[PDB]
RNA sequence: GUGAGAAAGAUUUGC
RNA sequence: AAAUUUUACUCACA
């Protein structure tokens, strides 16, 4: 029981009638409305309803029995209540805002905020910083660009073959053939066999980096979307050959050797090794029963896997192609090339970009427009954005790296700005 | 023992917004294990055969939409359009008949929705959603 | 090929990054760049402009609002096993429960009013005290965001403590307020758009238009500066509270605690940082860390970096540009004038993940592009066609569906290819009216969510309370009785009316089929 | 395949 | 073995 309340509780019920006459809520506040010889268990009654309802914020409960009704006062110009009848009686009866004092506010000051400054005073604190110095030039030329795509070329330079680029392309193989090449290719390797399943076991781990390069771009990337497909479906159920309509690849997971009790059914965490077949005429060959086919290998998370196939090869194509500039020729290492140049290289590019898990290629989009808005940018600054190398690490993302920056030349270069 | 003695220990009630909160399987979420999850236990299958045999036959068919307007290409704007909330008797009455209360409660709500639009009509009146270019109008 | 598109192109066609690396390396970096910062070699984290512009809101009630308290979103919760501290990482919901359990209170308001109405940080609360509380709200948990476009290295992201969660809430539902009263560009019912073209036409005066983002930005806001911040507004001892549980914050990085007093690890107050600049000038349109700013003289230029760095918003020499014909705010890039620069823009390209999610995701971009006039509309409708190929050619087979119905699409077995304006006009086959933006949730959308529902942090024995009365209030107490008093009438009603579960409701339908 | 326990299990990963 | 501290845990039950 409080003295706060006595206001709130004479707005609640002014001509509120139960039956015919009398009053239905009578005020506790007030004499000639409480009821004399009985104990008061809250601030108002129902005759009606024969029961207590007492008043209470949001928060502060109060020393009431049990039964007693509770309606709550919420800061936000709406109540709370048990019946619904009282429910909608205080929205209607409170309908003007009226304060009552003993609400906490949002600037209330604590007992404990001085020792809590005096704490903060205490601690550590920064101690200002340089003044930068900004100059403002031209963005840069096709010059800066050319002299990062060589220091990327100088700095890893290529290999002798398009590893997994190269499975965009169609091998001269069939279903029967294909199947049998990889089966060989994971018996050769001394896969695990069990449940009619493949299985790459490993033991010691070298611990560093594998080598990176720059991939040489196919001609083209014809079984782009199946090669997506593909992947996404061996990796969601993986051990053995996967087909499409006229490629197909083995997706192996990869587990620790720990003898007897070794893990025998891959977890959400396990990583698989995706083979994949193509065209012969590298140092991954492999040869079986007369067929040859260039075999090349993916190791890839289960989250990369599901990156990599989820995307849409077609629809990104169509979008990109509503308002594209023409494309130029392109040689295998991104070079203009008029003579012996392809325009379908494009779309192995595009492959490669979706082949990419960290996506360095939208780094390198997002700068390439900053570049193209841009009047006048920060000096030896705005430069340093396309320098992604540090920021990646392996041989796809690589590729993609210097492909995004060959293709930012050759827009500079054939369709200047 | 009793869930509720376990999960909100040391206490006798709370609100129904916590009570709500702990059992909560309305909200999707667009995430890269999504194939896999749809396939396991072939769940997604089992799901369009019970909808296609149980749910199915129950939507009301929607009246397809016939105003439309001539509209012109125009400076990029925002279309606001005020959609308001079911009135309370019309909740009653929903809740009475059968509906999930929880989407009745959500649609009580009245709410605003904003919208770049870059196609204007002579008489400036909003369209319906990815049809203003086609001069369709919520009339 | 986004390369050589005639107009603007952020290349977000694909997915973003992705990968399973462990987060030590992300935070264990952030925390050396928040300590660098401190040492005052780096930037600047030292907030010198004037906040007396701020209005003062000392004397508004407190108000907490329950529906962002309680989530299915991760979060930290610390126990003492025997002498020492344990950070759990459990669901939102499930620490706030611990937190009120704890504490013995019914709901987060009375957590707080309690806390802030103590004689002594001894004095107990429940279980607890607030010198616990707060030394317990100090410990983060760490985790990589992936799939942010143009971040190859994927940021740390942190999970903090319920009570830290719960002071941060009324401390930004109150500076966003107080955004709102400062300018018209931050109402709580905007968009993207509206707000660049707010911004396009309060820069209309000047030439030349300084685009900016700031780099380090919650490695440079210091403790102190939220602190300035929240006394300017008035937040009283909330504020201080906060302030000291954020200069003492420990980072758990894989099995150790790493001290990190610089910061505000994270975006953790992304209106308190925005009020620190909007409080010193008002020449800047800034939200958090992207910016847009005019000027006609270099002196304009130079008294804009002064004031940049006076503020803590350190310009990012990498990505801050200056234009004379473009407007990028908000990543949405507008002319001048404020109609939309041609281009692709930030359109998106939706990744397959479900038969009807896919579809539903890409009628909705479809829409948004055909609307904003990205595209026209017969582009949208080949490319819908396109997508309704693709999806046809990667889930019709027997894992996914058995069905061969006519009116079902091809993806699900079907022969149906809807048309985008037959589909957008509502005149095509019940079936489609979940692919409709608009319209109800999809079969995938539903499995999916049950089987989140289902998993480990998040699945529970309790008796499920749903399809409630719309006129019971969610801040109405329950016992156990009581839920299984609503749940038994409402299931005894329900099989009255012959229906085992509840029929779902859609607005939309509702309102059209209405007379 | 289900449950529980490891700073922890796939709606993971926050504002 | 590879996009290299990642591809790893225990118990009970069925
Ligand atoms: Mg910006
Ligand atoms: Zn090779």
């Amino acid at each position: 029981m409080d003295s706060r309340f006595a206001q709130l509780t004479g707005v609640f019920c002014d001509d509120f009638t139960y039956s015919e006459g009398s009053r239905r809520f009578l005020s506790s506040y007030s004499t000639v409305e409480r009821r004399p010889g009985v104990p008061v268990e809250g601030d108002c009654y129902d005759c009606l309803k024969n029961k207590w309802i007492a008043f209470e914020l949001e928060g502060q409960p109060r020393k009431f029995p049990k039964a007693t009704v509770r309606c709550i006062l919420n800061n936000d110009a709406t109540y709370v209540c048990s019946e619904q009848e009282y429910q909608q009686i205080c929205k209607v009866q409170f309908k003007d805002y009226l304060e009552i004092d003993g609400v906490v506010k949002v600037g209330h000051k604590a007992s404990y905020d001085a020792e809590l400054r005096e704490r903060l005073l205490e601690l550590p604190h920064p101690k200002s910083g340089p003044k930068p110095r900004i100059e403002w030039v031209a963005p840069p030329r096709l010059a800066d660009i050319s002299k990062e795509t060589a220091e990327l070329k100088r700095q890893y330079g290529f290999f002798e073959c398009s590893k997994f680029l190269a499975c965009g392309e169609e091998c001269g193989l069939d279903q029967e053939a294909r199947e049998l090449i990889l089966n060989e290719y994971a018996r050769d390797r001394e896969f695990e066999f069990r449940n009619g399943g493949w299985i790459q076991r490993y033991t010691v781990a070298s611990h560093k980096p594998a080598t990176q390069k720059i991939l040489p771009l196919p001609a083209s990337a014809p079984l782009a979307r199946e090669l997506l497909m593909l992947i996404a479906r061996s990796t969601t159920q993986a051990g053995k050959v996967l087909h499409s309509d006229n490629t197909s690849i083995l997706a192996v997971p990869v587990m620790r050797d720990s003898g007897k009790h070794s893990k025998r059914r891959p977890t959400a965490s396990t990583h698989h090794l995706v083979v994949g077949l193509s065209k012969p005429g590298c140092e991954h060959d492999f040869e079986f029963d007369g067929y040859r086919a260039a075999v090349h290998v993916m190791h890839l998370d289960p989250k990369q896997s599901a990156n990599i196939g989820e995307q849409d090869f077609v629809s990104t194509r169509e979008i990109y192609k509503l308002d594209m500039l023409e494309l130029p020729p392109i040689s295998r290492k991104g070079d203009l090339d008029r003579a012996s140049g392809l325009e379908t290289r494009w779309d192995v590019i595009l492959l490669l970009e979706c082949l990419d898990s960290t996506r360095v290629s939208q780094a390198v989009a997002q700068h390439f427009n900053r570049h193209r808005l841009a009047l006048s940018v920060c000096k030896d600054e705005f430069r340093k954005g396309y320098q992604l190398a540090s920021e990646i690490r392996g041989t796809i993302p690589l590729s993609s790296l210097y492909y995004s920056l060959c293709a930012v030349r050759l827009r500079m270069t054939v369709h200047p700005f | 023992m009793s869930q509720f003695g376990k999960s909100f220990k040391g206490r006798t009630e709370v609100t129904i917004t916590e009570y709500r909160s702990h059992t909560v399987k309305d909200v999707h979420r667009s995430l890269l294990t999504a194939d896999k999850s749809l396939r396991k236990s072939f769940c997604f299958r089992n799901a369009l055969n019970q909808f296609l045999d149980k749910d199915l036959p129950l939507l009301p068919i929607r009246p397809k939409l016939e105003s439309r307007v001539a509209v012109k290409k125009s400076k990029l704007r925002s279309q606001l359009s005020f959609r308001p909330g079911l009135t309370q008797e019309e909740a009653i009455d929903l809740y009475n008949k059968g509906y999930d209360g929880d989407s009745v409660s959500g649609a009580l709500q009245d709410r605003v929705v904003n919208e770049p639009v870059a196609y204007s009509s002579a008489d400036n009146d909003k369209f319906h959603r990815g049809l203003a270019a086609l001069g369709y109008t919520l009339a | 090929m986004w390369a050589f598109q005639e107009g603007v192109c952020k290349g977000n066609l694909l997915s973003g990054p992705t990968s399973m690396k462990a987060p030590d390396s992300a935070a264990r970096e952030s925390i050396d760049r928040a300590s660098e910062i401190m040492t005052g070699k780096s930037y600047n984290a030292v907030h010198t402009g004037d906040l007396s512009k701020l209005p003062n809101q000392g004397e508004s009630p407190l108000r907490i609002v329950d529906s962002d308290l309680y989530s299915e979103r991760s979060c930290c919760w610390v126990i003492e096993k025997e002498g020492r501290v344990v950070c759990k990482s459990t669901t939102l919901t499930r620490g706030m429960t611990s937190l009120l359990n704890t504490t013995k209170c019914s709901s987060p308001s009375e957590l707080i009013c309690k806390v802030l109405t103590v004689e002594s940080l001894s004095e107990k609360i429940g279980d607890t005290s607030v010198e616990e509380l707060l030394s317990h709200g100090r410990y983060f948990k760490c985790a990589l965001r992936d799939q942010e476009r143009g971040k190859p290295k994927s940021r740390a992201i942190f999970l903090s403590h319920p009570f830290f969660r719960l002071l941060s809430s009324v401390v930004e539902t109150h500076a966003r307020s107080v955004l709102s009263k400062v300018s018209a560009v931050y109402t709580a019912t905007a968009s993207a758009e509206q707000r660049a073209m707010m911004a396009a036409q309060v820069v209309e005066s000047r030439k030349h238009v300084l685009n900016g983002d700031c780099t380090k930005y919650n490695e440079a806001i210091d403790a102190d500066t939220l602190l300035k911040v929240w006394d300017a507004i008035g937040m009283g001892s909330i504020g201080v509270m906060l302030a000291y549980m954020v200069r003492r914050k420990c980072v758990l990085i894989k099995d150790t605690l790493v001290e990190c007093p610089g910061g505000m690890l994270m975006g953790m107050f992304n209106a308190t940082a925005t009020l620190a600049l909007q409080g010193t000038t008002d020449r800047f349109l800034s939200f958090s860390d992207d910016f847009i700013t005019s000027f006609n003289s270099p002196a304009e230029l130079r008294e804009i970096e002064d004031l940049l760095f006076a503020s803590c918003h350190n310009l990012s020499l990498k990505k801050s540009y200056i234009s004379v014909a473009s407007l990028e705010i908000n990543s949405c890039t507008l002319t001048r004038d404020g109609d939309l620069a041609t281009g692709l823009g930030c359109t998106a390209g939706v990744p397959f993940r479900g038969p009807l999610v896919t579809l539903k995701q890409t009628a909705a971009m479809l829409s948004g592009a055909v609307d904003s006039g990205v595209m026209p509309f017969h582009s949208a409708e080949r490319l819908f066609q396109i997508k309704q190929q693709e999806c046809a050619y990667r889930y019709n087979n027997p894992t996914y569906t058995t069905r061969n119905e006519d009116f079902l699409p091809t993806c699900l077995g079907g022969k149906t290819v809807i048309s985008f304006q037959s589909l957008l006009t509502w005149d095509c086959h019940p079936f489609w009216y979940q692919v409709h933006p608009d319209g109800p949730d999809t079969i995938d959308q539903k499995v999916l969510s049950v089987l989140a529902s289902k998993t480990r942090r998040r699945r529970t024995r309790l008796e499920a309370l749903s399809d409630l009365d719309p006129l019971v209030p969610h801040r109405l107490l329950v016992s156990e009785s009581d839920v299984s008093k609503i749940r038994a009438a409402r299931q005894a009603h329900l099989k009255s009316l012959g229906l085992e579960q509840p029929t779902n409701f859609n607005y939309a339908i509702y309102k059209a089929v209405q007379p």
